[PDB]
RNA sequence: AGCCAGGAUGUUGGCUUAGAAGCAGCCAUCAUUUAAAGAAAGCGUAAUAGCUCACUGGUCGAGUCGGCCUGCGCGGAAGAU
């Protein structure tokens, strides 16, 4: 759902900072969007996009900038 | 119990009471947050 | 949008406005064009709440005295030292 | 509400005798009897009561309202009785129910005898666990506390006596 | 909410009968997120893309609110009833779904019932899609 | 600490405290700390309302002190007569007068610039009050 | 106002850290879902957890809410024949 496929960002669960601090995973166009638009299981809605965006962008604020 | 001339509420559960002649902080929980003005 | 009703000062000096302000009212006085300038006094507590918006500083106003409603402007205006209260706005016509 | 303003509603065989500021009631749990205060003027002319003050006064409708919940309290338990009950947590605390007399053996070199009111009756199935019942609940409160006050639960262990509903804390002495 | 919403609330209560609103209950315990999104998801899954599970209980909303059908829609105003209100369709599968989620883990309150529109018993009736 | 680099003269008489305030406009930022009763403020006390201030809120904002003793005053050593002279310059205080506004800060949220000043005032001495940006 | 119920996930994220996880202490408080989640306010947990609170809805039936101007009072206020 949201955590176990969450945890593949870029090869670790989590490892940076926000701002601009010890970031270790990075993201591309597709992989955070896939993880969302592939599964039809935990989608409160029928919106993808919109649950991927918000993880696209976050991304950046959680240091895997774009 | 803490005897003082200004007296408050250290957190939100504490509640203020005037009895005879003093002003009295009662906590719930804590009894340490229990206050007197003296 | 700003509406304000004044009356005319029977008398001036400093003990007047004095009694005034402790009667709870303060004067005024309005000024500018080509006529003569005229001394009025208004409820404080009215003009104390409308001066808070930004708007009565910056948008005319009207004052209303016998009848008579002048749209005038605030140019000026004398806080008390150190009290929330304002003392004589200043009125400038046109 | 906001002063006495919901009114008290009596049930039938509760006989009600009302005599200025003195009031006495009467049910098959007991008897009791309250005279008020100066801002009293309650009045029984329905199947039920409903409080008023004496005109003339600063103060009043607090008191009416204080009035109106004593009195309420006093029907229930003069109407059905109200009882509580007290626990005793702990190695050696017997509890003993000696008819009127409760005794009370808690660590003590020297065994502690309680009386209890007229009005008060008390039983325990164990030697831990005593439950008592009474008319007046402001007397049935007295006498509970007169038998905690032998122990109060002490946070470092827990054993004391206590209510049922008390909820005691252990939060750390040493760690040993 | 403020009144700016509750007149939405009015306006779409008196819009959505019109093109049909299928309602029913759902659970304090089953409108829980942690449980409420299979609710959801079927629900939206079987009528559109689209979901109102959200409960607006009224007792004025049961005399000039939700009420605009035939005769009978004050039964669900007071005592804990909950709203769920569906815009496609007054015969649709939409109580289907909920008697279906009633197997599951679902006894609340009313055997998710609403706006009696196919007069619709305690037992559902062969007119819903099987 | 304030103190005037340099004086014209060092010793100056005691003085009164009569009149108003002038500076009692928030001009350099957009909440005041204001004086609403009568004193003299010490440069050692402004100093410490400065501290408190500074710890009550961080780098976050800019803070002016409208305020400067240039007052010195003086005190004679213990056991020792009257006369014979002044005693030297102990410390230096300024004259504060009703409406005065001694501290102002700019880029801060309300309440944080209210609970700093409130903390300012538990050190100062005089009575003061919050005071926020005039519209005029 | 009481009462009832809800109040997830990455996340026990990554630096120091047998440990740091929402709480020695923090560097960092980001995001979707819903009416509701704040790297979580509290206690404490070595530390997790746990609940309430922030916030939301429902039962109960007309006053309540937190800011200013002030008046009279309250405690600070303990000495020796
Ligand atoms: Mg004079
Ligand atoms: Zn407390």
């Amino acid at each position: 759902p949201a955590a176990v496929l969450l945890k593949k960002a870029a090869g670790i669960k989590s490892g940076s900072g926000k701002p601009n601090k010890d970031k270790v995973g990075k993201i591309s166009r597709a992989q955070l969007q896939e993880i969302a638009q592939t599964k039809a299981a935990d989608m409160t809605g029928a919106d993808i996009e919109a649950m991927t965006r918000s993880i696209e962008g976050t991304a950046r604020s959680m240091g895997l900038v774009v | 119990m803490k005897v003082r001339a200004s007296v408050k509420k250290l957190c939100r559960n504490c509640k203020i009471v005037k009895r005879d002649g003093v002003i009295r902080v009662i906590c719930s929980a804590e009894p340490k947050h229990k206050q007197r003005q003296g | 949008m700003f509406t304000i009703n004044a009356e005319v000062r029977k008398e001036q000096g400093k003990g007047a406005s004095r009694r005034l302000r402790a009667a709870n009212k303060f004067p005024a006085i309005i000024y500018g064009g080509k006529e003569a300038p005229l001394a009025i006094e208004l409820d404080h507590d009215k003009v104390m709440n409308m001066q808070a918006k930004a708007e009565f500083y910056s948008e005319v106003l009207t004052i209303v005295v016998d009848g008579k409603e002048i749209k005038v402007k605030a140019q000026d205006v004398q806080r008390h030292p150190y009290k929330p209260k304002l003392q004589h706005i200043d009125f400038v016509r046109a | 509400s906001r002063v006495a303003k919901a009114p008290v509603v009596v049930p039938a065989g509760v006989d009600v005798k009302i005599n200025g500021q003195v009031i006495t009631i009467k049910g098959k749990n007991g008897e009791l009897t309250r005279t008020l205060n100066d801002a009293v003027e309650v009045k029984h002319a329905d199947n039920t009561l409903t409080f008023g003050p004496r005109d003339g006064y600063a103060d009043g409708w607090a008191q009416a309202g204080t009035a109106r919940a004593l009195l309420n309290s006093m029907v229930i338990g003069v109407t059905e009785g109200f009882t509580k009950k007290l626990q005793l947590v702990g190695v050696g605390y017997r509890a003993a129910v000696k008819g009127n007399v409760i005794n009370l053996s808690l660590g003590f070199s020297h065994p502690v005898d309680h009386q209890l009111p007229a009005g008060i009756t008390a039983e325990c199935p164990t030697q831990t666990e005593i439950v008592l019942k009474g008319a007046d609940k402001q007397v049935i409160g007295q006498v509970a506390a007169d038998l905690r006050a032998y122990r109060r639960p002490e946070p470092y262990k827990g054993k004391g006596v206590r209510y049922a509903d008390e909820v005691v804390r252990t939060k750390e002495a040493k760690k040993k | 909410a403020l009144n700016l919403q509750d007149k939405q609330a009015i306006v779409a209560e008196v819009s959505e009968v019109a093109k049909g609103a299928l309602s029913a209950v759902v659970a304090d315990s089953r409108g829980v997120t942690v449980d409420k999104m299979t609710e959801l998801r079927k629900a939206g899954r079987e009528a559109g893309v689209y979901m109102r599970v959200v409960r607006n209980t009224l007792l004025r909303r049961a005399v000039e609110g939700t009420p605009f059908e035939c005769l009978k829609d004050a039964f669900v105003g007071p005592t804990l009833i909950a709203y769920s209100m569906e815009h496609p369709g007054a015969a649709a599968r939409l109580f289907k779904e909920f008697a279906k989620a009633n197997a599951k883990f679902e006894v609340k309150a009313a055997a998710f019932e609403g706006e009696l529109i196919p007069a619709s018993q305690i037992d559902r009736l062969a007119t819903l899609p099987t | 600490m304030l103190q005037p680099k340099r004086t014209k003269f060092r010793k100056m008489h005691k003085g009164r405290n009569r009149g108003l305030a002038q500076g009692t406009d928030v001009s350099f930022g957009s909440f005041g700390l204001k004086a609403v009763g009568r004193g003299r403020l010490t440069a050692r006390q402004i100093e410490a309302a400065r501290r408190a201030m500074t710890r009550a809120v961080k780098r976050q904002g800019k803070i002016w002190i409208r305020v400067f003793p240039d007052k010195p005053i003086t005190e004679k050593p213990l056991a020792v007569r009257m006369g014979k002279g002044k005693g030297n310059v102990e410390y230096w205080v300024a004259l504060i007068q009703p409406g005065k506004v001694l501290y102002e800060m700019d880029g801060v949220p309300e309440e944080l610039a209210r609970e700093a000043f409130k903390l300012a005032a538990a050190k100062l001495p005089i009575k003061t009050t919050f005071v926020t940006k005039t519209v005029m």
